[PDB]
């Protein structure tokens, strides 16, 4: 979320 | 072990896939969450379990997963997925 990982 | 899956989402918006990885997690951007009938069944070629390293022209920047996010976010409505077997 804030770090860098993600959900598309 | 590269595999190109062309996913072009328009109007509707959003994708339907999830990723995590990079130098932060000491890993590659790997697909970990794939909603049914979502980009897995929409590009007829997406599916978790495969290792991700390239999108819209092999771009998985080396930092944190967001290096892909930045890549997929600003690219275009077409998500090209180049995946490798873990």
């Amino acid at each position: 979320e804030e770090v860098q990982d993600t959900r598309l | 072990g590269i595999r190109k899956v062309l996913l072009l989402k328009e109007d509707h918006e959003g994708l339907g896939i999830s990723i995590t990885g990079g130098k932060e997690h000491g890993v590659p951007i790997l697909i970990s969450e794939i909603h049914p009938g979502q980009p897995a069944d929409r590009c007829g070629g997406l599916h978790v379990g495969d290792a991700i390293l390239a999108v819209n022209g092999v771009n998985l920047r080396d930092t944190k997963h967001k290096e892909a996010v930045t890549i997929l976010s600003q690219q275009r409505g077409e998500i090209e997925f180049e995946v490798v077997y873990v």
